[PDB]
RNA sequence: CCGGGCACUCUAACGGGACUGCCCGCGAAAGCGGGAGGAAGGAGGGGACGACGUCUGGUCAGCAUGGCCCUUACGGCCUGGGCGACACACGUGCUACAAUGCCCACUACAAAGCGAUGCCACCCGGCAACGGGGAGCUAAUCGCAAAAAGGUGGGCCCAGUUCGGAUUGGGGUCUGCAACCCGACCCCAUGAAGCCGGAAUCGCUAGUAAUCGCGGAUCAGCCAUGCCGCGGUGAAUACG
RNA sequence: GCCCGGAUAGCUCAGUCGGUAGAGCAGGGGAUUGAAAAUCCCCGUGUCCUUGGUUCGAUUCCGAGUCCGGGCACC
RNA sequence: AAUUCUGA
């Protein structure tokens, strides 16, 4: 990715909520391109969502995907025998792949055998601020800031 | 393996077969490790040949449906 | 419930429960389970002792499973063990008797990998 | 599994046909 | 050669080195009437192929002695 | 399925169309950015094609051929053994450690190729592999053939297990004169290690990676998980 | 024999100047190098040897018991 | 801030 900067592909809109966002989010949980058998989990936890709280499956996504969107994280570099890891900011697209992502492996070590279970109940833990993908998000963020040493570093 | 017959070879007949008459001697050299030992065969030794000479190997009865290949090795040091 | 030998599964469907029996798979399960009545999907946890013991006859009396099937399996490979066959040898030596690759995989017949090497290349 | 010589795919993968998979 | 007349071998002494070959073999040959047999072949061998040890992989030469002591 | 019909689908043959031609921004031009129109843009996506040359690379064992060597054997034939040998060690692959799962029952959608001592519709026996009979097919007209994952509903409920299938014991079918070495399948019983793997390390920027199945070649049969093609679902990231 | 102090994280030690329990090093996960550390974040673990009396009760306040640490003699 | 490759 030298020449062009590459593309950001298109994520067609859901197919029942409509949004651009809900499929970026079965896409990760997509193993071996079946978003049949994926999109049904997700849709199966949507349903132990109106099943544990009247709050319609939508604010419990831009809430808990909201809550887990690192500020700014850490990318080292190396000046010359610098073995410095700088903290810095984080482009707004990146953010969404780095928590959908931290989302699902999260989501994949919960103890509940079945699955949307685990989906529903990890996005209502980390809307509710206090899922493991949050977990990550302040590790993360520990990271940050603790290095503000080197500020005069933001490449 | 074999469904309709018992594929051995015509000389293994045509020898043992006067041996058997009175029981013969033994001394029967041999270049058929591919076929069987049906019964009445016991005690007449066979010269099997595991490809580099002939094996003086006793017929007894437990013994049967087995080759003649299955009792002559070929490689040493087992 | 004392079924055959010293072996007593519980908490789980009366047909694989019978596979857990050294004589015993899917097969002789889905067997003496339609030959004697009694639905695959139910437990030792309850159970008629009629349907024990009439599973212990269509069990026990049928084919002589554990000890004795282990005795003459044995016993085989102890024939062969009399003047020492082909398969009498490989198995006298502990090795695999079905024509495999033996230059490579075959930890299982061999017994646990033991190093013990030496080859060198490179000394002076 | 797909070596499980006693199942559907025991064969699919198997190329064969038996008593885990009759002819239609 | 003296593992297939049928001699046995005892190696008294080999040792490795820097880069490749051998620095030092020393090794006692037994059976009936074995020194006849290796007297012989005693001397320096010399040994002509494309060196193995080379880039461009040109035509060398290497000599290596062998010398012969019966155990008295 | 009938007669009947070329409007579709498709099959194969010849053409159009895309060219930065049209608008606008930059530049002297070349050229670049974006916008539209268009099914399609700035080499639209794939092939095929790979310069003077390097590597005294590999190949006398595909063939040819200089040169050396043997010619009642360094040649010819034959039964049989060996290339498959295992205390070890490295590479490419297959199946797995599982619940986005396995097993069970029922029902659907492809493409590319391939079939006369050849592929086999459908009955009957055998749980089956497989065996009888026999029709159709020189094949866009009959068959190989069911695609599989999936959709679907019923039971397992996290235990090395209904996971995983190595090994071993018993029984059979099929080619082939002949399956001990050394074949492929069928059934029963065996159910070992493996709970994602130290140091290191492989591929891929899109219908790609992953996953799932189908065909062909050689060939009596086959150790094919290899190779060459075909198609179903179908991602993440690229600041620099 | 007299005079003084003290064990609490594997180790070393602070501590309502009475309720509310803590640090450094060890150790584990990650982060992790060209290679180990140096950078870097996060957690479990107890009557403070310890015998109690006042205090509402005490890891800290009295006696005192066992041992430990440091000094002072005589013989 | 990290050595070496003989001799056709
Ligand atoms: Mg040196």
């Amino acid at each position: 990715a030298r020449r062009r900067r590459a593309e950001v592909r298109q994520l067609q809109p859901d197919l029942v909520y409509g949004d651009v966002l809900v499929t970026a989010f079965i896409n990760k949980i997509m193993r071996d391109g079946k978003k049949n058998l994926a999109a049904r989990i997700f849709y199966d936890a949507c349903k132990i969502i109106q099943e544990k709280t009247g709050q319609e499956p939508l604010k419990v996504f831009k809430q808990a995907v909201e809550n887990v969107k690192p500020r700014m994280e850490v990318r080292s570099r190396r000046v010359g025998g610098a073995n410095y890891q700088v903290p810095m900011e984080v482009s707004p697209r990146r953010q969404q792949s780095l928590a959908l992502r931290w989302l699902v492996q999260a989501a994949n070590q919960r103890p509940e055998r079945r699955a949307a279970v685990r989906i529903a109940h990890e996005l209502m833990d980390a809307a509710e601020g206090k899922g493991g993908a949050v977990k990550k998000k302040e590790d993360v963020e520990r990271m940050a800031e603790a290095n503000r040493a080197y500020a005069h570093y933001r490449w | 393996s074999l469904k309709k017959g018992v594929f051995v070879d015509d000389h293994l007949l045509e020898k043992v077969l006067e041996l058997n008459a009175k029981g013969e001697k033994r001394l029967i050299k041999t270049w058929s490790r591919r076929s069987t030992i049906v019964p009445e065969m016991v005690g007449h030794t066979i010269a099997v040949y595991n490809g580099k000479q002939h094996v003086p190997v006793y017929i007894t009865e437990n013994m049967v449906g087995h080759k003649l290949g299955e009792f002559a090795p070929t490689r040493t040091y087992r | 419930a004392r079924i055959a030998g010293v072996e007593i599964p519980r908490n789980k469907r009366v047909d694989v429960a019978l596979t857990y029996i050294y004589g015993i798979g899917k097969a002789r399960a889905k067997e003496a389970l339609e030959k004697t009545g009694i639905n695959p999907a139910t437990r030792v946890k309850d159970l008629t002792e009629a349907e024990v013991v009439r599973l212990r006859e269509y069990v026990e009396n049928t084919w002589k499973l554990e000890g004795e099937l282990r005795a003459e399996v044995a016993a085989n490979i102890k024939r062969l063990m009399d003047i020492g066959c082909y398969r009498g040898l490989r198995h006298r030596r502990g090795l695999p008797v079905r024509g495999q690759r033996t230059r490579t995989n075959a930890r299982t017949r061999k017994g646990p990998r033991k190093t013990v090497a030496g080859k060198k290349k490179a000394p002076r | 599994g797909k070596g499980d010589r006693r199942t559907r795919r025991g064969k699919i993968w198997r190329g064969t046909y038996g008593k885990y998979r009759p002819r239609k | 050669f003296a593992e297939r007349q049928g001699f046995q071998v005892e190696v008294v002494d080999l040792t490795p080195g820097p880069e490749a070959g051998i620095d030092y073999a020393q090794i006692l040959v037994k059976g009936e009437n074995a020194y006849g047999l290796l007297s012989p072949e005693a001397g320096v061998h010399r040994l002509v192929r494309p060196s193995p040890f080379d880039a461009s992989g040109r035509r060398h030469t290497s000599f290596a002695g062998v010398e012969v002591i019966p155990e008295v």
